[PDB]
């Protein structure tokens, strides 16, 4: 067994990720310098680490040219990356908040006809909570167009929207790697912003409802590890997104699950085929 | 007919639609009917990163 | 038969396919203003024209998601329109030309080592000759990894060089569509970067072999209707590229071929598929 | 006499600024791809027309070097032209909306304790209208800090505010030239940004209150051909902004006036000295 | 005007041609059967039509003898019909293939020396691909100089030959009348040898640079009605030879070109 | 025609009479 890791930075999860593919077999540490294609490479599963959303995406893709299988893959990395393509994905199978996507900025002017205000703006490829707005009329949608607008990523002309969920003062952040739920935390904050990598702060989650919604949600993609994000609503539970580079190091200090491990195992397993 | 916004001209452009691309025949300014009830004619926004074919 | 056409703006070629979409049913135009998602659509099916590669597939995608059927479809709009993905799916099938990819400022800098000088560094999302550059030694590639770093889209990060090819003053272009071949020119220019955006000179191409080839690099994708690039070289024919919003305008006129009605035939073709 | 023209593209304007110049002497149109320094111009002032403000402003400095004075000059492209330094210029000597600038987020947070809600967001360099947001709550000023802070321009690092000034449906666009004033002009919309760039549509004004105020800001800078924009409100006049790249198309045509004639004269005058 | 045809045998190239003098005024056969010289010919241009390219080059001759004009003339039926003499015409002006010509066996065995293997040893005057061979090394030389050397024929003791060139299946065939270009065809083969002789396939060619080089290479003879033969190869394209006699039926079918039409309007331009 | 060839060559007109083409020499073609 060679295990490749690609990498930008080894943050606590990527040295958990090391220790654990230790344990069966030899360790392959790839920074993202060692990657050129067509290369050659011996490897039998390359598990996907890289900071940047892209950069994962390629690498993934680049590797399975190569014939070497990668977690996640880059069909996962691409679909579950790209908040429209995840909602799409997800709708129909598990409840979601309700949202709204245009192609332009005067077709983006319509989305309060369906969904009012106030409502969430926010970029299809982000992370972290990056770029998020709550617009509470029409002056701030104009705001956020006008700005979206001028900024250079063709990217940021995909318009997508959410009704804005109250929740309870936190959200829910489950893993399902392979198909099995790993656990989860809720992330306490008093912004609407509840990310960790924004200050949000991790609390064991024991809810069984939200276990079963988890793993619903991973069915709708049908393969590999993934963080998912629910929010607790007047109306239930809802997915929100899923994410496919993982972090994980507040939820697996909070709950004890070893989430390196289990992605690791799973790892190992498509290495088999 | 119409003034093009680039040379002044006053022209025919027949039958066109919204959003339809005019070449103006005086100056070959290339041209966008951003408007058709008042019939009006501007030039294109500029070129985004990932334009084309 | 509803036959919708999305647009950015009304090109020769938009008002081509518009003629010829009428003649086989009623014809929506779709304005990019007037998409908005989730909807209520009532079309057999889409022809893709938006000018935005992102907004082009993005709205691919959305149509399918409302069940309607999309030509070109959101998968072969991603893999042709990325130079990369598209790359690796053409190297089993055709020659190209060699190539390589990077991750990194630090791997790219080992690029030349495979290639040789001169290479050629393109982004992997553009057209119309846009970002090309011809790297003649160390300290052009230096300076222009530096300005890819520096800017703001992800994208540029992806690093996609080629060995520069020796052309004849002009390159191929031929069009597939539905696996057939319905013409090719070539594209006259006294700079290396012969796109008739900048501004090329067409002249009809009988070439056999360019049919021959190009007909082969469409099964390698195996659906939809594609305008592919070709190299004459020392070597022979090289496919460089395949790009999923076709234009034609100079094409149709030099070759008296029917770009447009074979799109919209095709277009018909999977309305009733 | 000899007089340069500067420009990006010929227009109705810099076409009516050339026969205005030539009846004082022989009129040398320079196009960007003309101007290369150190270089040997033989001119005695140029008028600087160039669409780009910063563009306008090197080229200013660039001519000034070689000993040949520019209309406008480049100390009054750059204090003119920047909306903070000019406000700085104007805040002793007329009438503003009252301003905040702040040198950072954090800071920015704090500007609406001074200027209440709703407030307005602009950037110092911008023209059009662009990057214009009116800003109603707390939200909202978190969303355009939020895209201003991924947008990486250092200039949208300088936070200026002004508050939202209730105009009646309109604002003024005045002209003076060399202290004399040339006209002045109402600029309708329904919308709060009246440009004319954005859709407005310009009138005459006649009002001499606003004669007044336009002279009396000119001589807040002392030189220079200026576009001076006035905003009435409940508190009487305002100068909202002055700009040293006067448009006037719209204004000459409504008003009747020469601004060519005007500006041409003005730059015959500083050539002489 | 009155224009004369001489034939051999009425192919569809003669017959298309006689149909398009015929446009132009009064035509007149002529079978080789009626060809007697000194005589008495009314005529103010003929066309030269004869299959053998001898028959073609001495009937030119002897109706300029008769002060009647030729298309084509039979200064350019011997240059732009012997490979030899077109070779060293066009190596001024166009790219050729490397070639060499010798004088005797022994100087023909050094040949490789300046080729390398493997070339290509054809006759000076031959038409159709005939007496080609692709010569891989040393023994293969010798087999041809030997066969050669056995032959009647004394032209066959001129040895010409040129470097292989890799084609890509196929040659190109180019039609260049009074200068101006009317069309150019791909001749494609399994074999080496591409002739629609031998079997060659024609498919229409609208590569801009065969029509530039092609009316360069018609530039080195100045005059008439030439068929010229060019080759893709990894240096780009080479004028291999030049034919003084076209056929074009195949060529005309596959491009829709009049290369019949262009040919009269030519020899009645020439006879005025 | 008195020498039109046929899918050989017309020998005669009197009295008609198709004839194979003949023997091809080392000079012909084009
Ligand atoms: N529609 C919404 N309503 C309420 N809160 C939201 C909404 N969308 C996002 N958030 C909050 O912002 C956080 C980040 O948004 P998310 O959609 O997960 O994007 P990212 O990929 O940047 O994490 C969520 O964890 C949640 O706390
Ligand atoms: N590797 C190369 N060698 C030589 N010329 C090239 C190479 N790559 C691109 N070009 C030239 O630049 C043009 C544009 O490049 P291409 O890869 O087709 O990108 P685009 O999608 O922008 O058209 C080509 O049509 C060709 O003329
Ligand atoms: N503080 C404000 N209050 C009300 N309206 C404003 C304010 N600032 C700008 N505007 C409106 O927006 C227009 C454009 O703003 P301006 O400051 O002139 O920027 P620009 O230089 O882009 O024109 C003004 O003419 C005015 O109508
Ligand atoms: N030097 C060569 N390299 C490759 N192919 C050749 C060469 N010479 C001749 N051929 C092939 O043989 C054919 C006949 O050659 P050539 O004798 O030059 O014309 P022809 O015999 O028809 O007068 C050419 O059309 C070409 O396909
Ligand atoms: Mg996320
Ligand atoms: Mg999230
Ligand atoms: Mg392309
Ligand atoms: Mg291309
Ligand atoms: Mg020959
Ligand atoms: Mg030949
Ligand atoms: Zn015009």
């Amino acid at each position: 067994m060679r295990i490749g890791i690609t990498y930008t930075v080894l943050r606590r999860e990527e040295m958990a990720i090391k220790e654990r593919a230790g344990e069966f077999g030899e360790v392959v540490m790839l920074h993202e310098d060692d990657l050129l294609f067509p290369g050659n490479y011996d490897l039998d599963v390359v598990i996907i680490r890289n900071v940047s959303h892209f950069k994962a995406l390629y690498t993934a893709r680049l590797f399975e040219s190569e014939g070497i299988p990668t977690v996640n893959s880059s069909r996962l990395i691409f679909e579950a990356g790209d908040k429209l393509f995840a909602t799409l994905r997800l709708a129909g199978k598990v409840p979601v908040p309700e949202w709204k996507a245009a192609l332009s900025e005067g077709g983006a002017l319509r989305v309060p006809d369906s969904l009012g205000y106030p409502l969430v703006s926010k970029p299809v490829f982000g992370s972290w909570g990056r770029l998020l707005a709550k617009v509470n009329d029409r002056d701030s949608l104009e705001a956020v167009l006008e700005h979206r607008k001028w900024m250079k990523n063709p990217l940021y002309g995909i318009h997508y929207f959410q009704e804005f969920v109250e929740k309870p003062g936190r959200d829910i952040r489950s893993y399902v790697i392979g198909g099995e739920f790993v656990g989860a935390i809720y992330r306490y904050s008093n912004h609407w912003i509840t990310n960790t990598a924004r200050g949000g702060k991790a609390e064991p989650c024991s809810d069984p409802e939200v276990e079963e919604l988890s793993v619903k949600a991973w069915e709708a993609f049908g393969e590999g590890a993934l963080a998912i994000d629910i929010f607790e609503s007047e109306k239930g539970l809802l997915v929100n997104e899923v994410n496919p580079n993982m972090e994980f190091k507040n939820a697996a200090r909070v709950t004890g699950a070893d989430m390196a491990g289990k992605l690791v195992e799973y790892a190992v397993e498509v290495a088999k085929t | 007919m119409v003034e093009c916004p680039v040379c002044g001209s006053e022209i025919e452009i027949g039958e066109v639609e919204l959003h339809q691309i005019v070449e103006c025949p005086v100056c070959g300014a290339e041209l966008e009917v951003v408007s058709l009830e008042p019939l009006t004619l501007e030039e294109l926004p500029e070129v985004e990163e990932d334009w084309g074919e």
